[PDB]
């Protein structure tokens, strides 16, 4: 047998379906049901968008709640080139980066424990991370409490209110959405 | 990259070809 | 057989190095180690010559230990071949004296003349008297005497080989005791089974069993794996720093590849053939022997195979309407001219009971109807009206052709005779029947215990008999077999072998008759009886010599021991390689990778001592597993899963822990001797 | 922590078997040429339109059909990716690819490996990542399922020298197993916060005021088949670490379930097709024991972590470098072992910032041949090759003829099984040797020391074993690296495919034998341990040197 026609017909049909029905049906269903989630979970304040609720941003200033460091290309937290540090545990470059990050965090937070959390000094896998543990958030309370004149208890209730916990205690980790927390903190304080 | 290296690579390829030929024609 | 005579070992030690110069083309696993040995020797010579600086004594010792590893593998192969050659020399025989008497008339017509036996063609009759060795295979057509099969079989026992019936075969090389015999040249000399088995082992025509080709493919694949790992190990260390030398890579490759099974596989095959022949059963091809391990049914003949043959009558029985002299006169001439054992038995018993001196062979002539195994009929007709004899079914269907009504009291009598355990024989008075002749058969001893052992092993023994239904039950009750196939035409076994073959099962059987020859030729594992025709001898792929109907248990012992030993050595050679890694990999990278010394779980002295100890163990495990390959590993009749578990526990974790202790002992011995 | 990890393994395996039990009967129905409970004439009118019938063709035509479909797909991918800017739906106006990058990505998406040498959001357009990526993910998954379906049909069919029809197999698999389950998975991803749109890159001003460009596009439709068919390669560079790809732990758990759904369902389909489910559960035990051992070892290694962090003023010694924060270290370890064992290129962590032993174990699972819940059919026929080796060795040990499921294993089966075993490690070792002998190969290095050779060996192993997950520190965008990897992936997958089809065609010519007394039971703990030991020793005696020069050297340093 030769059979060039059924091979081509099968390929054209299974390209047409999986490239013009299933992605189109998925897009139509997503935009018709869950548009805010499907469009990027953007926080829209006015004519401009402050950011997405998942991708995270960079907070250099001491007033805001700092997140995990990013190893993206050019500026940190750049979504045009995602990825991690790709540095092994036996890398002196990673050693200097870790030491510099610990020194910077200890200089920024004098009224805290010297045992810096691992998340605030280690780069994330994607480089676009919007989550830290509430233990690290409790460690980062005093810098914000010194920068802006609010209560430690008030910050604790705000962070617990903005703490997305997983459905099961151990399927993931308890985390806080950093960008939304900072935006809501700014909106509530001013 | 050198004469000894290419000689060793050639000898390894000869042994690999002989072993593949023996696997095909173990008879 | 003697495992290692010093004379034959030092005789074959030259043949060990005769197979060294490029005769290992057909062995790829050891051609790899021979190429590595030559490469290490050449680099050691060039290394001591001034170029490629380093410690040339270590490379020279490595080259020498690979060379004597090759020598040990060739020693295993040559020792197996020498054992087979010694067995062939023991089974040469006495027949070199070609003093044969050329006979002209096909009877006892004198004609005693000394002629060479090299011109003996098919169709030439030879007659020799007692006390002289018979030249070739003999199918006696008339006569019968006592022979001595010691030099051919292995034991001396008075056996009587008559003519006419199934037990009319004598093999050349057997002395004669009492009376002259008649030798019929059915096969040309040099083409008999004895010449075939003594000539195949001389030449190197070793047609490998398909299991052996498959395992050779697997071992070649393992060699490819280890060759690629060794070859690609060089650029990794070259990038990491100072590259490893060629000789350490060759030593690691040799310690890695399956040298043990790859050098002992041919020794396993040849020694298994030698042990096969050592059980007085001969196999012309191992392809059937390797498949003989996977058998489940055994088909056995009764008349002449399980029983001793020579059915002798015990007592006549009369009927309601017949006298005894009327039995005797028909019985003495029913098979008077036949050379059948039952015919001679009824003649001698009739003459002992009545002494009726009737016509000696015939009045003037007769019909002389032969006995066919399919119709079971014989008769002589000169003065009466078509009087005959035969089995129960044949006599009944002749009654339906002649008399119609059959005596039910005689049917009850043959039923009670069958329950007693005598093979029935009914003759014809011409229109009606007179009764049965009871033939009290005698059976060979030990078959009950051997069939119990076969049932323990799991081979379903089936009786094949065409005598009577109740006789099969009576012979099965005292022998211990499974369900039989009684009252069967000899074509039923020909249908049944193909029936069991078409079901996916592998069928095996035994036989001696000429009618059984298609079944011997078509069966998978078909041993040939020693007291059997040359047609059955050439049809069966194997031949027995002990005249035992249940040598198949020894056949499957040899086949299963072959497969067990070969697979066990394979798994041992697989399990050696993790200890080979733990000996060489920490040793191979010392200056370039100083942090790899933490993997010395054996705590060896120096890296060179570790590599040398690994190569010494690679040679020593082969030379220590030569006796295991010669003997064959231990086999017991058990569950297949339990046997797999036992083989795993012996040649798995056990064959993993042996190289650790061996390498540690060799390294300690090297340290205390102070060489390295 | 150890109890939490053990609970994670237990609940993941439990819900995996729960979701794989109904799929096993359906896949068995697909193997046995039995139509679905639906299919009310739609299959007949579709096959009449497409010009295919309910034929029955042999192994040569089946293999030719699969190879021709894959080659036509590869050519279409290469031309589409070369001429990317001509095709519409390119809001970023990204230009056409290089010839080497286009060839590498085309071979990458047709040969189920899915190695990504680029960054997706600044490399490929929306229509490119739709048509040249998701379609070929579907087709490669369907090709793997069709090949393993033909192998199971060969094992279950007696004296029938034909092996079904590849066209009807591909059609039924693609449009009844892959598409609707991917639709449900993508809708769940959209519910949990994935991305599916076609808007241009939304400019975002941050809270502080810095510029930020958020990429968009159909991410969830890619992710669904990307996890269902074990076809790696994400919409973005951070493969399944981007929050636009993995928003929540529920999404990550569903991704794990989608990865392990099809190999477990294929084992269950083997058990249902072959009558007794003991032969389908022996394989699952053989996968599960090695999987649990590797997951526990990697979790222990990652929990012990890096002592340098605790020495440098950090409370936690757990190595969370290059890891997500919404995803725990135990979850990252489990997902890493899952993707490195099941030929999925998803990377929850960058796999390079792991500990040396915790990168040694998943790369060893890569190098053993991708059998432990491996690939999409590609792991199950490799496991079948290992089962043929195991039954040959077991028949040698018991003295019986080597047989499996009533089929006597012959010299042709041993030849082709040995060739299929040898295709992957010869390519891994030769590619690693060729990469480490060239300055172009070694100039993609990032981490100095033996971890760099670990990166190169992981790259070549993930290539030739068709996995696609990377340490990502290797700068594999060079033309030499792209051509070498593309060659390794292509000849590896198709030179394992061809002898597997040849074994299937050698087994259709034979006939099954009824199991009797004294045969070898091909189940139970003894045979499970024998098969696991065979797989472990074949994967170890090949690669203990390379592992000892790489991650073991780094760990002992
Ligand atoms: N010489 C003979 N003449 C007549 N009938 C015979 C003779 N030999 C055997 N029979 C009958 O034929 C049957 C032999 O069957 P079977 O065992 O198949 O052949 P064999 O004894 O030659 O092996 C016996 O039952 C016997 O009654
Ligand atoms: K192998
Ligand atoms: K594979
Ligand atoms: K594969
Ligand atoms: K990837
Ligand atoms: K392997
Ligand atoms: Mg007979």
């Amino acid at each position: 047998m030769s059979g060039l026609r059924p091979a081509l017909s099968t390929f054209i049909f299974l390209l047409l379906i999986t490239g013009g029905v299933y992605p189109l049906l998925t897009t139509v269903l997503g935009q018709w049901w869950f548009p805010w989630q499907a469009n990027g979970s953007l926080i829209r304040e006015g004519d401009t968008v402050r950011g997405s609720a998942l991708i995270g941003q960079n907070f250099t200033g001491n007033g805001y709640f700092h997140g995990r460091p990013s190893a993206t290309a050019e500026m940190p937290y750049n979504p045009q080139a995602s990825g991690g540090s790709n540095l092994a545990v036996s890398n002196p470059e990673l050693d200097k980066l870790i030491a510099a990050r610990v020194a910077a965090l200890r200089a920024a937070n004098p009224d805290a424990s010297a045992s810096v959390p691992v998340e605030l000094v280690t780069a994330s896998a994607s480089g676009l991370d919007n989550n830290i543990t509430p233990q690290a958030a409790a460690w980062q309370i005093p810098r914000v409490a010194k920068a802006r004149n609010l209560s430690v208890e008030q910050l604790t209730q705000l962070i617990a209110k903005y703490s997305q916990q997983p459905l099961v205690k151990y399927i993931g980790q308890p985390v806080v959405n950093i960008v939304e927390l900072n935006l809501a903190l700014d909106k509530l304080d001013e | 990259m050198s004469a000894g290296v290419i000689t060793g690579v050639l000898l390894v390829f000869l042994l690999l070809g002989y072993l593949v030929y023996a696997l095909i024609n173990a008879e | 057989a003697l495992f290692e005579p010093t004379l034959v070992v030092q005789a074959l030690k030259e043949a060990v190095k005769k197979l060294n110069p490029q005769a290992q083309w057909r062995n790829p696993v050891m051609f790899i180690v021979w190429i590595g040995s030559l490469l290490t020797t050449c680099i050691s010579i060039a290394m001591a010559s001034g170029a490629m600086p380093g410690n040339a004594l270590f490379s020279a010792a490595i080259s020498g230990w690979l060379w004597i590893t090759v020598l040990f593998a060739n020693f295993a192969e040559a020792l197996a071949e020498g054992r087979s050659k010694a067995q062939a020399n023991s089974l040469k025989g006495v027949k070199k004296t070609a003093f044969a008497r050329k006979l002209r008339e096909p009877k006892y017509g004198a004609a005693a003349d000394k002629v060479p036996a090299d011109q003996l063609r098919k169709g030439d009759i030879v007659l020799v008297e007692a006390g002289d060795i018979i030249p070739c295979d003999g199918e006696v057509i008339e006569g019968g005497a006592s022979v001595d099969e010691s030099a051919i079989t292995g034991e001396a026992a008075p056996v009587i080989r008559e003519s006419g019936g199934d037990f009319a075969s004598v093999t050349g090389g057997t002395r004669i005791l009492s009376d002259w015999l008649v030798i019929e040249c059915s096969v040309n000399p040099g083409e008999t089974f004895l010449d075939r088995m003594i000539a195949m082992v001389e030449g190197a025509q070793r047609r490998k069993t398909p299991n052996e080709i498959a395992l050779t493919i697997l071992l070649i694949a393992l060699t490819i794996v280890f060759l690629l790992a060794t070859a690609t190990l060089w650029p990794f260390s070259a990038w990491g720093g100072n590259a490893v030398s060629v000789t350490v890579l060759v030593a690691l490759l040799v310690c890695l590849i399956p040298t043990t099974i790859g050098g002992l596989l041919s020794a396993i095959g040849v020694a298994g053939m030698s042990r096969m022949l050592g059980a007085n059963v001969i196999a012309t091809s191992g392809r059937a022997v390797e498949a003989a391990g996977d058998v489940d049914v055994l088909l056995l003949d009764k008349t002449g195979t399980i029983t001793l043959g020579n059915r002798q009558a015990s007592e006549f029985i009369p009927a309601q309407g017949v006298d005894e002299k009327t039995l005797a006169d028909a019985a003495q001439l029913a098979s008077l001219a036949d050379e059948t054992p039952e015919g001679r038995s009824i003649v001698i018993l009739a003459k002992q009971r009545f002494n009726l001196r009737e016509r000696d062979v015939q009045s003037l002539h007769a019909t002389f109807v032969p006995f066919t195994a399919q119709s079971r009929m014989s008769g002589i007709n000169i003065d009466n009206r078509m009087i005959r004899k035969g089995s129960v079914d044949a006599i009944r269907r002749h009654v339906e052709a002649n008399g119609g009504h059959f005596p039910t009291d005689v049917d009850q009598k043959v039923d009670q005779v069958a329950r007693q355990g005598a093979t029935p024989l009914v003759v014809v008075e011409g229109s009606r029947v007179l009764g049965v002749i009871a033939l009290k058969d005698i059976v060979k001893g030990g078959i009950k215990e051997r069939f119990a052992q076969l049932r323990k092993m799991g081979i379903k023994t089936v009786m094949i008999t065409g005598d009577n239904r109740l006789t099969a039950a009576a012979i099965a009750a005292e022998a211990g077999v499974d369900d039989f196939l009684a009252e069967a035409t000899p074509e039923a076994k020909l249908a049944l072998i193909r029936q069991y073959q078409a079901e996916g099962r592998l069928v095996a059987m035994t036989g001696d008759g000429t009618n059984d020859a298609p079944a011997l030729a078509q069966a998978d594992v078909a041993v040939a009886m020693n007291s059997g025709t040359q047609a059955a001898k050439e049809a069966g792929n194997m031949v027995d010599l002990d005249s035992n109907p249940t040598k198949l248990i020894e056949v499957v012992h040899i086949g299963k021991q072959m497969l067990m030993t070969r697979g066990s050595l394979t798994t041992f050679s697989i399990a050696n390689d993790v200890a080979k890694y733990f000996a060489i990999i920490p040793a191979a990278f010392a200056a370039t990778y100083p942090q790899l010394n933490a993997l010395n779980i054996m705590c060896l002295h120096s890296p060179d001592s570790a590599i040398l100890s690994a190569v010494i163990f690679n040679a020593l495990i082969i030379v220590f597993l030569i006796p295991l390959a010669l003997k064959g590993v231990s086999y017991k009749p058990l569950t297949a899963s339990a046997m797999l578990r036992r083989n795993l526990w012996i040649y798995g974790l056990g064959g993993l822990l042996v190289p650790f202790i061996g390498i540690k002992v060799i390294d300690l011995l090297l340290t205390v001797c102070g060489l390295v | 922590m150890a109890a939490q990890g053990f609970l994670l393994i237990a609940t993941f395996l439990l819900v995996l078997m729960v979701l794989a039990r109904p799929l096993g009967s359906g896949l068995a129905r697909l193997i046995n040429d039995i139509p679905l409970p639906g299919t009310t004439g739609v299959e007949r009118v579709l096959f009449r339109a497409l010009g295919v019938s309910d034929r029955e063709m042999n192994w040569k035509q089946y293999l030719c059909a699969i190879l021709g479909l894959n080659m036509l797909g590869l050519a279409v991918l290469f031309f589409m990716l070369l001429g990317q800017h001509y095709l519409p739906l390119n809001p970023q106006q990204l230009p056409g690819l290089s010839w080497d990058l286009a060839l590498n990505t085309a071979v990458s998406f047709v040969t189920n490996t899915n190695w990504q040498s680029y960054s997706g959001e600044t490399t490929l357009s929306y229509f490119s990542q739709m048509a040249g990526l998701t379609v070929q993910n579907f087709l490669s998954a369907a090709s793997g399922i069709a090949v393993i379906f033909a192998l199971i049909r060969a094992f279950t069919r007696q004296s029938m020298s034909t092996l079904g029809n590849a066209w009807v197999d591909l059609l039924r698999i693609t449009l009844w197993v892959l598409v609707p389950v991917a639709l449900l998975i993508a809708l769940f991803f959209i519910q949990q916060g994935a991305l599916q749109n076609f808007l241009p890159y939304q400019a975002v001003n941050t809270v502080e005021g810095a510029q930020q460009l958020l990429p968009m596009g159909p991410v969830a439709s890619q992710e669904a088949i990307k996890m269902l068919g074990t076809n790696g390669g994400g919409f973005f560079n951070a493969n399944s670490s981007h929050p636009f790809e993995n928003p929540t732990a529920l999404t990550n758990f569903v991704q794990m379930l989608a990865i392990f759904l099809i190999p477990t369902a294929l084992c269950f389909a083997f058990g249902e097709v072959m009558g007794d489910r003991r032969q389908g559960r022996m394989l699952l035990w053989a996968m599960s024991v090695i999987f649990v051992i590797c997951v526990g070892v990697v979790m222990w290694a990652e929990v012990q972590g890096n002592p340098h962090l605790l020495a440098l003023g950090t409370d936690s010694s757990i190595n969370m470098e290059g890891k997500e924060s919404r995803f725990g270290v135990l979850v990252s370890s489990l997902f890493a072992v899952v993707t490195t064992a099941a030929s999925c290129g998803a990377v929850i962590a960058m796999h390079d910032s792991f500990t040396a032993l915790g990168g040694m174990v998943p790369m060893w699972l890569m190098q053993i041949g991708e059998v432990v819940f491996g690939g999409v059919g590609s792991g199950l026929y490799g496991m079948m090759l290992f089962v043929l080796l195991a039954v040959f060795i077991a028949g040698l040990m018991i003295g019986r003829t080597p047989e499996y499921l009533g089929k006597k294993i012959d010299v042709r089966e041993m030849k082709l099984t040995a060739l299929a075993i040898l295709v992957t490690p010869t390519l891994v070792l030769m590619g690693a040797a060729l990469a480490m002998m060239t300055d172009a190969g070694r100039s993609a290095m990032l981490n100095p020391g033996p971890h760099g050779f670990s990166e190169v060996l992981y790259a070549v192993s993930s290539a030739a074993n068709n996995n696609g997950s990377a340490f990502a520190g290797l700068s594999a965008n060079s033309p030499f690296w792209n051509c070498l990897l593309a060659f390794c992936m292509f000849v590896g997958r198709f030179g394992v495919i061809i002898p597997v089809m040849a074994i299937a065609g050698s087994l259709v010519s034979k006939k099954s034998q009824a199991a009797s007394s004294g045969t070898l039971p091909t189940h139970g703990p003894l045979f499970v341990g024998l098969l696991i030991g065979t797989v472990l020793l074949v994967g170890a005696l090949t690669f203990i040197p390379a592992l000892a020069l790489g991650p073991v050297a780094e760990y002992l340093s």
